[PDB]
């Protein structure tokens, strides 16, 4: 669970 | 000297007073729904964008993961949950994963660059390229060569806490 599809 | 543009940041980061630095926050800021604003992905633009000539700035990154940086498009989609890659007019580096990546697509650039403090972000209209250097001896990162075909606006983006990015002047 990085969040970097958020990006 | 380049500041970051509050009216285009997400209202999930939190930007320094001086406009220089952002983060990712725990919550999201009231601010109006400018057309201009992103509302989904966790991006802000500095206030100043380029059309023509050459230009340099600087980029204190933090080292962990969660930020990416560089340069996008002036037509860059704001709203709705967007691809963070060339196609959708971005030009940049990350650190995630524990790896430094230059955000090439459909798969990422891996970078054996070893550790960043702070890079320096090279823009050439005039030719057509978006180049990256360590600073400690300006070693190359990367250079996206585009022919780019609107004005081109420095991009910061944080999407995970515990990582910054900010302007050095």
């Amino acid at each position: 669970c990085s969040g970097v599809t958020f990006q | 000297e380049l500041t970051l543009d509050p009216d285009t940041a997400n209202p999930r980061l939190i930007l320094s007073l001086d406009l220089k630095g952002v983060r990712l926050g725990e919550r999201a800021q009231d601010l109006p729904n400018h057309p201009c604003r992103f509302d989904t992905n966790t991006r802000v633009l500095a206030s100043c964008g380029f059309s023509s000539g050459r230009h340099h700035w600087e980029v204190e990154v933090g080292s962990k993961d969660g930020w990416a940086f560089g340069v996008a498009r002036e037509s860059v989609r704001r709203k709705g949950l967007t691809p963070f890659t060339p196609e959708e007019g971005v030009w940049a580096l990350q650190l995630n994963g524990g790896q430094y990546w230059a955000v090439t697509s459909p798969e990422r650039s891996p970078l054996s660059c070893g550790h960043l403090s702070r890079v320096r972000v090279a823009l050439d209209l005039e030719v057509g390229a978006v180049s990256f250097y360590a600073v400690e001896d300006m070693r190359h990162l990367y250079t996206f060569r585009v022919n780019f075909q609107e004005r081109v606006f420095p991009l910061f983006s944080v999407c995970s806490t515990g990582t910054y990015l900010r302007i050095w002047p």
